[PDB]
């Protein structure tokens, strides 16, 4: 429950410059 | 304990704990994970992909499957090989495909024929089926997403059997695959957790149809 | 009291190295548990239960002429002992707590010393200490600090452990309890017929379906790890080849063809048909002797069969 | 203060093997509770509360006649206990602290001493020690350290645990109490009638719609692990066959037509029609024996039913 | 008993700080195991086992003539010993536990005391401590508190700690073993032979396909931060370059072309071709001495071979 | 023994507040190491080692004439010292464990005794304690409990620790130490020549290409937080402007134009171009002092340099 | 000694109830620090430091004439104090360690018993206990034990903590130290002047554009939570209106129109425009008074502040 | 921050095989 | 690899109303 969070949140820092 | 031979020849044997999974219709898939010994040396320093795996559940369920994962980690002064693989009698499907693009109406055995061309494996279905018609052939596609559609469109279920005969694999397509089983199930008796879900988000009492 | 310890090309042992031992203590076998419990059921499955590690304890004190040389010899009991190279180590004890004997104070029949400033109560030659079993233990060291009590006295707490398998290897296979050429390494512990040649030493059978063996060790051959070995010469020709075995599983050796005086190295979990090039795909099954009778049962009379294995205890 | 323990295939007793044990303690019933705390509500729901171990603890030390035989004695120790084979333990007490007897100092009458150096108080038959109790524990064992104190006198702490179900099975069926053929495993702590063949002692019944039962053992045999086990003669033919029972569930077995001379046998959460080919689709729910009475209500007057069961207790 | 420490530019001693100390403690290596267990086998794999760190403690006190001054003193200390700078750390004993010797009361030959108010016990040159061993330890310091005891009397505790290897790193390299010119710096639990130029001194020969090695440490230079440093005049041209080596791996270069006078430096992991411009890519495959003897053998009698290293030791 | 505070606004010390003191002890620095450890290789990688935290302690207790004043001096206590404010401590010591004088007992002569029922062996006043050392600590407190011994004796376990850097920062600028204003802070732990304008006390030179540093200081001044702070008058014109320093890097100050007359205020990690509106774009780089000899050398005879800074201690 | 609880709705002291008290003992406030670790420096930054709570420990014993009436007794404890029902605690102490005073055995001038089977030393009015401070604790229980001591006497272990700030929340507010009204709740802990209606006793002024105020606490009453509550009235007519404050921030209210007459009550974080309907958007920030002057700085002469606060200590 | 890369490696294992 | 269950299966969940 607790969890989710970072998990999503890491992933959407990874949407920053991810593409050409 | 796990007879694992390249695709051409003779077989050898190692020990290490095995992670099966099966489904009803879709891909069965097992995974492990090997490590280097004074034992297993001559093989895990020399395992290359598509190294057929059997003789797993000991002498029966020679079900023969194949890797195509290969993992290599390194532990202490030794090394680990963890790895995936999947059926002969999906992935020989995945061998192949169809580049003539079919067609039209299509009755069951004609279709489900025309797909186990050069793959040597069996096809029949139980119960009389109907025919439908396939607007467009998957002329660069597998063989396995055309038995997909046309379980999708015909034999809602199927259910694969090693039969006796060695290099056969029957494939008993039928609707809501069952059989009977002696045994059972309870709370008390192999039951640990329960996890009962209801989920209902895309349900219906009434429906049109076009 | 000596604490001999075998390793891959050397012999030591630590009094020879001015190094004495309070004592030694082997632990048991730690037994890791696998349970499961249901859920509301006033008890809980037993998954599995197995042995795993016999953690063994030695405390050992070394004295010195002088308090520099402490150094040396603290050192080199490092260099002599925490080896993560798997080594064999072999207990002693003493038979007697020995004491000095009488003599006569008439300016003669003095008493003598140890190269350590110790009185050597060990006059005759029947005094010194013994490998007090015919076993060894495959074991790694594992951390020690070094208190100084006054003096050239300082102690150490030696704290080893089990490295592949946690049981009591016995030195010497079953071939050496066939043929009487080899002297030492069997202790009374094992309780050993003299009946050399005689049923319950006997491991060379032939011309025979069947036959008895005894398994010395109260712990059960199934592992692989351990040295089970037989090699069989098979008698009569065959297409096929089964053997069953008690306190274990049948084995077949289907599929391929043999022949009479071809001869079959069945190794733990695996075949040399002819001694090399192995052929391990029928039927991998890896036979188990458990204690005491292990009755075996061929289907064709072979002209010959001999093991040799090594026994382990628990 | 023996220690017996029947592995599966033997029987053993440490103080046969000289092995003396200063005690036994038998832990209770490690109970496992499932709370759950509601959020702001002083007070905590009860999910379940489960039995789920019973730890045993005997400290045993052993003497011997030299320093050397120690290890040998040890190593017996090792070999004759630590089994992950589960063992069935039997407790055993004493029945009165003994000492030795008046004698005459008249060069006659001397005493006695054991295989071990001690003084036997057991002059008469009636002296050694007794199974206390009728009862075994499954039990499994774990790490022990051995502390030689001085001479030849050394300790070692056995922490045993128990198996499956933390529960004091009781040894012997319930047929045995039936027919009074085997001698022993009846302890008073069972509060048993002596009047065989009279009520709470039967489990044989005739000719009954309904009965009477009771069941001796404190704890509740509604675990299917316990050996529960009913075998039925039917008496009248039907299409459907209900019984129920009082601390216990509605039982039934509709949908498979019988016969009146068929013969059910009702193992735990299980069902042979006819002895084989297991018919346990209907109704699958298992009975449970609580303590005292009993009382099934079958419907058509079974011609007979009986049933053997083992007693477990907390 | 000084502790004396070599920082990256200078040399410090204790007791030359009016700081005596009671002893020093050093621990062995904490061998860190990397060991996997099977699921349900009895044993547990050995993926690895590894030194990691070698902790120091060295209780350390100190008087002074007043109250007040402890404080500076122990400033003194922390600035003088508390250094994150990797330090190299030499042990110190005495050889002998001095006494004051005999004298006269006859208002002469009176005693002395030292700068702290001590009793000299040290009257001829002969007396004070030595370099107990010739080598060192690369040492990091970790936190102290100072209880202060009475008077000027304050006790510390150091606890020191490995930097880089745990090991016991040998001071001065192997040529000065070669060339008799620096004096000091071995001792004798290095076991070395007098007979300089003779056999197991020697680490430069010329003309040689092949040729022995005596490593004195027990300890194996295999890891690379060791100071192995290698240097051959080839002595014949060539386009491939095999050596092989006992106790280690075969190296090769192969893919450059070299000539005979050219001179390869071969450091740790690392191929200079001439000196400079490493040509490192040809079979990274670094060599390992591990003890005694260690037999290389080359292809083609090089003209020349020399190499220094630095011998560690467990 | 007072322990002084000084606070952002005050000064306060304990024993001024009827507020003895037991001791202080002065923990070193906890020292948080950064290891890497290799795989499978005999040593561990150092990533870094660092200085963390001078953890100090000081048990006070408290004395007073009547049981209810303990609450009110209790209050007192919190309210002097728990503060977060990071406040600058400094230890005081005695020179002399003072006793009681001689006196007479002739009606005369009589004792004193403190405000505080204590007798007073402070006599003259060279007696009362002294600021053992001119430095200071950035300090906060942690948590205390006051066990109340009998009567009106209290005792109370302050835990301080420090703030920022964990090092002791010695009060006064070395400008201080250059014009012999400002008396006191300046004690004999530093190594400090009487020499005033002589070498090792002047930081203000000129006309000069290159010149020399006495960093008094162990610990050394490359953290930014310590006060280091240098002020230059240029001397020449030029473009560009480099200077150099040892135990320290090389600094640029190139693509800004700068005058001769042009002063340059040189912060840590910043640069005022002429005392506002900084200029650090060039070269961020941030000088070092050591400890000892700190040679600078410059490239166009700056007519003046002069640069004060804090003392550091470990 | 009685420990004096104000719950919701009542008064309770326990020495009143039979129950004496060994003592008091409360702990300070337990500093929960926030610091940030940069990853290569030898400091880390404080990201805050923060008061939490202030844990209060009291044993209590308790005799009785009967054993019997324990039970009771301890019911009553209970039912008396574990109250989640946040009380407000006051400490109380005694001036003395009052001792049974002279008399005469005369048959006449004899001893008094208390209720409770004690020596009454209390003789005259001025002997029993008294508030010793004038501030209360909000104050919550936490479990206890009841071991009983032989005899009637039980001991208890109360361990009562703080509610909501963790502060020596001060009993009656500023008012009554202006209107010398309410007597008692005034001790001498707080430095207050008797020159009521003088400065640092008044905190209501009359027609000031700035003007003065002494905050007797200690600790800074910067949290709402705190019962800082102030009320002008507002003297001239304006549009926009700001007040400054020192130990605090600047405070305005635009947006808004007032007349002169108009009244603001402002209570911590929140502003009555005219006592209802509040208008509390305009420039969210709390005033803080520290200690000592607090000079507050209006702009447009109002003709009426005055302001009630409750002071906090530490 | 440690924790997506487990989560989504196992993840891509899973992506093997899922599909008929 | 015990843990990519949970989150998935937390994330079906938020799959169930997400949508307007």
């Amino acid at each position: 429950d607790a969890l989710t969070s970072i998990v999503n949140g890491r992933n959407a820092k990874r949407n920053s410059e991810y593409y050409l | 304990t796990i007879t694992i031979k390249p695709p051409k020849g003779n077989g050898a044997p190692v020990p290490v704990e095995t992670t099966l999974v099966k489904k009803v219709n879709a891909d069965g898939v097992l995974t492990f994970d090997i490590l280097e010994n004074k034992y297993t040396y001559e093989v895990i320093n020399a395992i290359g992909k598509r190294w057929i795996v059997s003789h797993v559940e000991g002498e029966n369920d020679k079900k023969e499957y194949v890797i195509t994962v290969i993992d290599r980690k390194s532990e202490g002064d030794r090394q680990l090989v963890e790895c995936t693989a999947r059926e002969i009698p999906i992935d020989k499907l995945m061998i192949d495909r169809i580049y003539v693009n079919v067609t039209g109406s299509f009755t069951v055995e004609r279709y489900f024929n025309i797909v186990f061309q050069g793959t040597g494996m069996l096809f029949e279905v139980e119960g009389k089926v109907k025919s439908s018609k396939f607007e467009n052939g998957g002329e660069g596609d597998t063989r396995l997403e055309m038995f997909k559609k046309g379980l999708e469109h015909f034999g809602l279920e199927y259910k694969i059997t090693y039969d006796k005969k060695k290099d056969r694999y029957k494939f008993v397509l039928t609707p809501f695959a069952n059989q009977k089983a002696s045994y059972f199930i309870s709370d008390e008796v192999n039951a640990n957790a329960i996890k009962l879900e209801e989920d209902a988000s895309d349900f219906a009492t009434f429906i049109r149809g076009y | 009291d000596i604490e001999l310890t075998k390793k891959d090309g050397t012999v030591i042992k630590l009094s020879e190295y001015g190094f004495i031992v309070n004592d030694i203590v082997i632990d048991s076998m730690q037994i890791n548990t696998k349970y499961q419990d249901k859920e509301n059921m006033n008890g809980r499955i037993l998954m599995g239960s197995n042995y795993i590690s016999r953690d063994i304890v030695v405390p050992c004190f070394c004295k010195v002429k002088n308090r520099s040389d402490i150094a040396y010899m603290r050192d080199m009991l490092y260099s002599l002992t925490t080896d993560i190279e798997p080594m064999y180590l072999r207990e002693i004890r003493r038979k007697e707590e020995l004491n000095y004997r009488f003599t006569q104070p008439t300016s003669d029949d003095y008493v003598k010393l140890d190269k350590n400033n110790f009185p050597d109560y060990e006059y005759s030659r029947h005094d010194q200490q013994i490998y007090v079993n015919g076993k060894q233990y495959k074991v790694i060291f594992n951390g020690v600090i070094n208190p100084k009590q006054k003096g050239n006295k300082v102690s150490f707490e030696l704290k080893f452990e089990t490295t592949e398998l946690p049981y009591g290897e016995s030195i010497g296979t079953s071939l050496e309890l066939e043929e009487n050429k080899k002297v030492g390494l069997w202790s009374f512990d094992f309780n050993i017929d003299w009946h050399a040649g005689g049923d319950k030493r006997k491991y060379t059978f032939e011309n025979l379906s069947k036959g008895t063996v005894y398994y010395h060790g109260s712990a059960p051959n199934d592992q692989f790890n351990m040295y089970k070995k037989i090699t069989i010469i098979l008698g009569e020709d065959t297409e096929s080849f089964v053997w069953n075995l008690t306190h274990a599983e049948i084995m077949k050796i289907e599929g391929i063809k043999l022949k009479a005086g071809d001869r079959i190295v069945y190794d733990s979990f695996r075949v040399y048909k002819n001694g090399v090039e192995i052929s391990t795909e029928t039927n991998i099954s890896q036979p188990k002797f458990k204690y005491g009778a292990n009755k075996f049962e061929f289907n064709q009379t072979v002209q010959k069969v001999q093991f040799d294995l090594k026994f382990y205890y628990k």
